[PDB]
C-alpha cells in the first residue's frame, strides 16, 4: 500500500 | 557470459553505492565518536515502549534506503508486482541487517546508532539482551570479513531475491536472478583473491540472519498483541506494513 506507493506500483 | 556477470554486478554495485545512507569510509573513519556514559544512561531510562518506537524509527529510515535500492536493479523491476512486495516484506530487513556491518566496529563491539557508536548497553530498555547480543554477534562476525562494497551488494542483493518465499509467483524467473547474481558474487569474491572458503562463509550467515529477522517478527507480533494501539498509533506505517 504504501509499499505500492514507494513502488510506483 | 562474462561480460554479462560483469554488467549485473556494475548494475547492483551501483544500486547500492547510490542507496546508502553514509559512505563507508567515513562510518570507518569515526569509530571512536562513541557515546559517552551520561548518553548510554539515558537511553536507558527510557520505557520499553519508548526505546523501541525510537528503535523502529531508525530501521524504517534505513527500509526506505532498501526499498529504492532494490527498485535499481533491473532484475528486480522486471518482476511482477507482486512478487516485488513478498521480496520486500521478507527481505527488506535482512539487506539492513547486512548493511549493518558497514557501521560496526568489530574490535570494540559498537554500532552506529543515532550519530554515535554504541555498546549493547545502548539498548537495555528493550529486556531483550539475549536478540542484541544476537544482532551484535551478527554484526561482528561479517564486519570481520572486510567486505568491499560491491560483495555487500551483491550479497544483500542475493538475500533480497530469495527464490523461496512463500506467495511467489514467478519462481522461476526469480531462481534465475538470484543463481546468476551468486555466480557474479562469487567472480568479485575471487577477483579480490578471497580464500574459496569465503562464498561458504557467506552462504551460512543466511540462515543467521533469517534467525535474527524471524526473532525481530515474533518480538514485533507479540508487542502488537499486548499494545495494539501503541503500534497502530505510534510506529511507522512503513514498518507496520512490512512486519505486522
Ligand atoms: C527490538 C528491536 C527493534 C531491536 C533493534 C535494535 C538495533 C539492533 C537496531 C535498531 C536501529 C537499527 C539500525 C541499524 C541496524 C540495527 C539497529 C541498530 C543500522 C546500524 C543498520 C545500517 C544502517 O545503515 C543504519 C546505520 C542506518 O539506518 O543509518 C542503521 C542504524 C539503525
Amino acid at each position: 500500500t504504501l509499499l505500492q506507493l514507494l513502488l510506483g506500483h | 557470459s562474462m561480460a554479462e556477470l560483469e554488467h549485473l554486478a556494475q548494475n547492483i554495485s551501483k544500486s547500492h553505492l547510490e542507496t546508502c545512507q553514509y559512505l563507508r569510509e567515513e562510518l570507518q573513519q569515526i569509530t571512536w565518536q562513541t557515546f559517552l556514559q551520561e548518553e548510554i544512561e539515558n537511553y536507558q531510562n527510557k520505557q520499553r515502549e519508548v526505546m523501541w518506537q525510537l528503535c523502529a524509527i531508525k530501521i524504517t529510515e534505513a527500509i526506505q534506503y532498501v526499498v529504492e535500492f532494490a527498485k535499481r536493479i533491473d532484475g528486480f523491476m522486471e518482476l511482477c508486482q507482486n512478487d516485488q512486495i513478498v521480496l520486500l516484506k521478507a527481505g527488506s530487513l535482512e539487506v539492513v541487517f547486512i548493511r549493518m556491518c558497514r557501521a560496526f566496529d568489530s574490535q570494540n563491539n559498537t554500532v552506529y546508532f543515532d550519530g554515535k557508536y554504541a555498546s549493547p548497553d545502548v539498548f537495555k530498555s528493550l529486556g531483550c539482551e539475549d536478540f542484541i547480543s544476537f544482532v551484535f554477534e551478527f554484526g561482528k562476525s561479517l564486519c570481520s570479513m572486510h567486505l568491499t562494497e560491491d560483495e555487500i551488494a551483491l550479497f544483500s542483493a542475493f538475500v533480497l531475491m530469495s527464490a523461496d518465499r512463500s506467495w511467489l509467483q514467478e519462481k522461476v524467473k526469480i531462481e534465475k536472478l538470484q543463481q546468476k547474481i551468486q555466480l557474479a558474487l562469487q567472480h568479485v569474491l575471487q577477483k579480490n583473491h578471497r580464500e574459496d572458503g569465503i562464498l561458504t562463509k557467506l552462504i551460512c550467515k543466511v540462515s543467521t540472519l533469517r534467525a535474527l529477522c524471524g526473532r525481530h517478527t515474533e518480538k514485533l507480533m507479540a508487542f502488537k498483541a499486548i499494545y495494539p494501539d501503541i503500534v497502530r498509533l505510534h510506529f511507522p506505517p512503513l514498518y507496520k506494513e512490512l512486519f505486522t
